Parts: structure tokens; C-alpha cells; sequence
């Protein structure tokens, strides 16, 4: 009953869009480099946005039209071509060759309203904030429009702390940061802000992943355990504490526990050992899949020991 | 934490003929105009219904002569070759054709100097890669470059010091990559950057520990592998992660027990084929990464497989393509 109609239904579809392929590549062959192909290949796009060849025609169309059109016969055929690409991003925001599209349009035009583009990255990301293909679009208006990485990184910190999904918003950071500080490796100051901010994300939210994994590169972009200020020295026992009360609330949280060992490491290695022995045993009877992981890490860290043992004067 | 849930009754078990037989009646089941709507990606569609029954022994059910003619057909006057007939060419569809002349030993039937120009045409001034002649910039094309390059014996072509610095400019905090710099770590690209460091010989460059890590925490309780964080897991990542950890010397820091059963639970037992979760629909692309990823894993029944080329290992062999792994 309800099936056969979904079952003709797309064959009926399937027969159009095999109609409008064959017309679409029969006008290329002739040399037909007009409005019809537009009309055509809006018909398939919609359904099909990664029949990248398409994308190539519409182009060809647009590239021909340009020459022979008035420049506001040329402006009125950007403008429909920007209002088709976001009807075709509201169906399906995960195609290449949609926001390729619309790259390859906004880098010809003369002309370009990049703050427009950027808000409709925001509206993009508001929608999903884990759309790699709508970050990587922002990253290309924000070079094109030379937005400041400062603005950058007060938009990423809002989106962190509004909700969860962060791991490319705190990816973003990551690569922020260091360019308001660069070197031809965190500044400490910076470094203790971001710890800051990082610590409360996982007190938040300890079952996400994103905030470790972040942390976890902060704990290696500092000074190095010969060189604790008394500042970070403090810091970071503190953080310790905090994951040893975290261990407690969440005693099936795996995150805290591998933290607590990288901590110790970060310390003191031959201080703690003891400890993080006892912690790799916890850890891996939590997180039994990782037990391989585990195992060469501490493997890797012993010897690291044994190394710090015959330094011995 | 976002996962699958496998049930009870779930394929515990490796159907080997049911998948060969899946795949050699691929294209007849429907009508042609059917089939119409992934035409697009035809040639790779080739590829992975070839490899995946050479993988299990089977690739004489396939029809040579008829898969010859239609990749002569398919490369332009420029040297790339396209998807399917009247498509346009691109790196995607030209590597995926000079791995299928690749398993036939038949890289004559096309025109394999302009095949080279093609690829030397389109790497641009940083060392990265276009897909075609619209510009697209993905380390996806690095890999797909220096894969058909290396299976033509060709790698020398190309600027391969600039086309490292750029890949290695992918490479981020998480210790992965993504499509251009700057871009999130994602397995796909993690895959393509890893087979291409594999093929240029510069996997000491790569922080093995560290993205190990990230990867091996892509296995979720269901025993499969995501992409990335957050991300359900599916038979695709699964193949991506895993060929990538063994290119990088760490497969063995994922329960491969538990990913083996999550796989084999993606098994159609009616039809054949794999489909990308448990339960879903079976299509060839599954099919191969499924039977690719057992292979990997250790099954007896299925050829060695190339985690860098996704071929079988005896035909990489026969043209002396193997590049060195971590271990
Ligand atoms: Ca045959
Ligand atoms: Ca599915
Ligand atoms: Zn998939």
C-alpha cells in the first residue's frame, strides 16, 4: 500500500534525473554554455551535490555568461548562484563539492561581502558544531577578510563554553594560540590561562573527551619539569588534587586517571613512581580495550626512569 | 560514548561465499537506470568490488575486457582519467584506474606518460595537490598523487620535498591531520597522510605515540572504530583507523577481538555484503573495507591486504611497491 507509491515514486525521480544528465551533457557537447544548464543542473545538485561534475558545468556556464553579459546581468547571476548554494548546504552542509562551489565563487568575484560569509559559518555551526567542512570555510573567509586571530579566539571560547561538541573548537584553539605567540611552545603566562580554562571544561563535563585531549597537549607546550616555576609547580599538584576528587565522583571515568599519571610525569616521574604504578593497574582494569596502550606507555615511561635513576651522580 | 548496540543474533561468523557472490552480481540486480545516481564515482566503484574479490580469490568472476575497454574510454586528452564515460577527470578516479590496471597487470591499456604530466600538473607552488583543474586543496589528492606515481614507478615526477613540507603543515596539536592546514584531525585524512608519508618514506616525522593514542581511543564498547570524537563508529573509519595504526606500528593497541566481532556483526547473511553498521544496508565500498579491515586483523581465508594501497599485498609485490612501516 504505502511502499509501492515510495517505490514508483523514485523511480519516477531516477528517470528525471537520468532525463536531465542526458540533456545536461548533450548541451555540453554542443557547445551550449547557457541559462538552461543552470536550470538543469539545479534540478540534480539538490538530490546529488557530489556529482562533481555538474559543479563543472555550472561553472563553464558561469565563466561563458560572464563574457558575453553586463556586469549586473553578471552580479544577478552571482547572487542566485550564492542563494542555490545555501539552499543546496541547508539539504546536505556535508558535501565537498557544495562548499568547494562556493570557495571558487567568492574567490573570483570583485567584490566580496566576507563578514556575510563568516555569519553564515556562525549559522552553520550553530546548526553543527563538529562540521569540519563549515570550519575549514571559516578559516578560508577569515584569511580572505584578514580577520585577527584575538577575534578568532574570543569566537572559539564562546562556543566552548555555551555547550559541549568542542573537540573543533578546541582543535581552532590550538592553532590560534600560537600565533599570537609566535616562534619561528606556549608562553607560561598564556599557557596557566588556557590550563585554567581547560580544567573547568573537563569539571564540567568529565565524560568528554575534547578537553583531555587538549590538556593534555598543554601539559606538554610549557617549560619542562626541571624548570617549574613555583606558580606551575602549584598549579599543577592542584589540578592533581582536583582529578584525585574527580576519581571519586566518576569511578568509572578513564580520562581523570590517565590525567592523574600525566600529571605525576609532569612533576616529579621518580617521586610518583610508586603511584603511577598503582594508577596503570586502576586504569587499565577501567579501560581494558587500551590495555595494550597502556602497557607500552608505561613501558615507555619506566625507561624513562631507569634513564633518570643513572643520572645519578 | 555515542556507540552501537550489537544484537545477540548479530553474524558471529566470516561468509565469504555469500560475499563473493554479492559482488559479482553487483550491477545486475535492478535496472540499469537504477544505478545512475552513483555513476559519478563509477571507476571507484570498479576498484572496490575488484580488489575485494581478488582479496578473497575470486577476481576471475569479474569481467577483464569489459573493465579495460571502459578505463581506455575514461582517461582524457589531458592524461586524468574520470569516473565513467562524458564525466571529467580528476586524481580520484585517475588513481582508482591505475589500481585496477594495477591487480590486471595491463598499465599499458592507457597512456601512462600523460597520466604523469596530469599529477605534475596539478601540485601547486606549497607542494600540495588539486584534484583537477577547479582547485580543490585536500591532502586526500597528496595521497592520491603519490600513490598512482609510486604504482607507475614515476614518484620522481613531482616535487616530493615540498609536497612532505605540505602535508607535514597538516599536522596537528592531537599529533593527526586534516584537509589543509589548519583543519581538525579526522581518520580519512589521518589514512591518506599516513599511506603518503608511508610511500615518500618520512613516517620518523610522525608522532607514533601520540597519534597512536588518538587513534586506538576511536574503538568504542561495541568494539567499532570512529573517525573521530563523537562520531558513531562504522565499518569505513574502521578500515581508515585501523590501516593507519598499522602503518604507524600500533595495531595491536586496539581490542582486536572486539573489532573483529563488530565487523563480522556488519555482515548481511542473507544477500552478502557488508554495510557500514550492523543491521544497515550492504554495499561494495563496506564490502571491501570490511574484508580489507579482517584481513588486517589476521583472517586466514583473505590475502595479505596493503594497509598504504588498499590492495592485495602479492600484487604490490609483483611491481615492487612496498614501503616500509613503522612496525
Ligand atoms: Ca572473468
Ligand atoms: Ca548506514
Ligand atoms: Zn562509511
Amino acid at each position: 500500500e504505502q511502499a509501492e507509491a515510495k517505490r514508483l515514486e523514485r523511480e519516477q525521480k531516477l528517470k528525471l534525473y537520468q532525463s536531465a544528465t542526458q540533456a545536461v551533457f548533450q548541451k555540453r557537447q554542443a557547445g551550449e554554455l547557457d541559462e538552461s544548464v543552470l536550470e538543469l543542473t539545479s534540478q540534480i545538485l539538490g538530490a546529488n551535490p557530489d556529482f562533481a561534475t555538474l559543479w563543472n558545468c555550472r561553472r563553464e556556464v558561469l565563466q561563458h555568461l560572464e563574457t558575453e553579459k553586463s556586469p549586473e546581468e553578471s552580479a544577478a547571476l552571482v547572487k542566485a548562484e550564492l542563494g542555490f548554494l545555501e539552499s543546496c548546504l541547508r539539504v546536505n552542509p556535508k558535501s565537498y563539492g557544495t562548499w568547494h562551489h562556493r570557495c571558487w565563487l567568492l574567490s573570483r568575484l570583485p567584490e566580496p561581502n566576507w563578514a556575510r560569509e563568516l555569519e553564515l559559518c556562525a549559522r552553520f555551526l550553530e546548526a553543527d558544531e563538529r562540521n569540519f567542512h563549515c570550519w575549514d570555510y571559516r578559516r578560508f573567509v577569515a584569511a580572505q577578510a584578514a580577520v585577527a586571530p584575538a577575534e578568532e579566539l574570543a569566537f572559539t571560547d564562546s562556543l566552548i563554553t555555551r555547550n559541549f561538541s568542542n573537540y573543533s573548537s578546541w582543535h581552532y584553539r590550538s592553532c590560534l594560540l600560537p600565533q599570537l605567540h609566535p616562534q619561528p611552545r606556549l608562553p607560561e603566562n598564556v599557557l596557566l590561562k588556557e590550563l585554567e580554562l581547560v580544567q573547568n571544561a573537563f569539571f564540567t563535563d568529565p565524560n568528554d573527551q575534547s578537553a583531555w585531549f587538549y590538556h593534555r597537549w598543554l601539559l606538554g607546550a610549557g617549560s619542562g619539569r626541571c624548570e617549574l616555576s613555583v606558580e606551575k609547580s602549584t598549579v599543577l599538584q592542584s589540578e592533581l588534587e582536583s582529578c584525585k576528587e574527580l576519581q571519586e565522583l566518576e569511578p568509572e571515568n578513564k580520562w581523570c586517571l590517565l590525567t592523574i599519571i600525566l600529571l605525576m610525569r609532569a612533576l616529579d616521574p621518580l617521586l610518583y613512581e610508586k603511584e603511577t604504578l598503582q594508577y596503570f593497574s586502576t586504569l587499565k582494569a577501567v579501560d581494558p580495550m587500551r590495555a595494550a596502550y597502556l602497557d607500552d606507555l608505561r613501558s615507555k615511561f619506566l625507561l624513562e626512569n631507569s634513564v633518570l635513576k643513572m643520572e645519578y651522580a | 560514548q555515542k556507540d552501537v548496540t550489537i544484537k545477540s543474533d548479530a553474524p558471529d561468523t566470516l561468509l565469504l561465499e555469500k560475499h563473493a557472490d554479492y559482488i559479482a552480481s553487483y550491477g545486475s540486480k535492478k535496472d540499469d537506470y537504477e544505478y545512475c545516481m552513483s555513476e559519478y564515482l563509477r571507476m571507484s566503484g570498479v576498484y572496490w568490488g575488484l580488489t575485494v574479490m581478488d582479496l578473497m580469490g575470486q577476481l576471475h568472476r569479474m569481467n577483464k575486457e569489459e573493465i579495460l575497454v571502459f578505463i581506455k574510454s575514461c582517461q582524457h586528452e589531458c592524461g586524468g582519467v574520470s569516473a565513467s564515460i562524458g564525466h571529467d577527470p580528476h586524481l580520484l578516479y585517475t588513481l582508482s584506474a591505475v589500481q585496477i590496471l594495477t591487480l590486471y597487470d595491463s598499465i599499458h591499456v592507457i597512456n601512462v606518460d600523460k597520466v604523469v604530466a596530469y599529477v605534475q600538473s596539478l601540485q601547486k607552488e606549497d607542494g600540495s595537490f588539486a584534484g583537477d583543474i577547479w582547485g580543490e586543496i585536500d591532502t586526500r589528492f597528496s595521497f592520491c598523487a603519490v600513490a598512482t606515481l609510486a604504482l607507475l614507478g614515476k614518484l620522481d615526477a613531482i616535487n616530493v620535498e615540498k609536497a612532505i613540507e605540505f602535508v607535514l603543515s597538516c599536522m596537528n596539536f592531537d599529533g593527526g591531520f586534516g584537509c589543509r592546514p589548519g583543519s581538525e584531525s579526522h581518520a580519512g585524512q589521518i589514512y591518506c597522510c599516513t599511506g603518503f608519508l608511508a610511500i615518500t618514506s618520512q613516517l620518523h616525522q610522525v608522532n607514533s605515540d601520540l597519534l597512536g593514542w588518538w587513534l586506538c581511543e576511536r574503538q568504542l564498547p561495541s568494539g567499532g572504530l570512529n573517525g573521530r570524537p563523537e562520531k558513531l563508529p562504522d565499518v569505513c573509519y574502521s578500515w581508515w583507523v585501523l590501516a593507519s595504526l598499522k602503518i604507524i606500528g600500533r595495531l595491536h593497541w586496539i581490542d582486536r577481538e572486539k573489532l573483529r566481532s563488530f565487523i563480522l556483526a556488519c555482515q548481511d547473511e542473507e544477500t552478502g555484503g557488508f554495510a557500514d553498521r550492523p543491521g544497515d544496508m550492504v554495499d561494495p565500498f563496506h564490502t571491501l573495507f570490511g574484508i580489507a579491515g579482517l584481513s588486517l586483523l589476521g583472517e586466514e581465508q583473505i590475502k595479505p591486504v596493503s594497509p598504504v594501497f588498499c590492495m592485495p599485498e602479492e600484487v604490490l609485490q609483483r611491481v615492487n611497491v612496498q614501503p616500509e612501516l613503522v612496525s
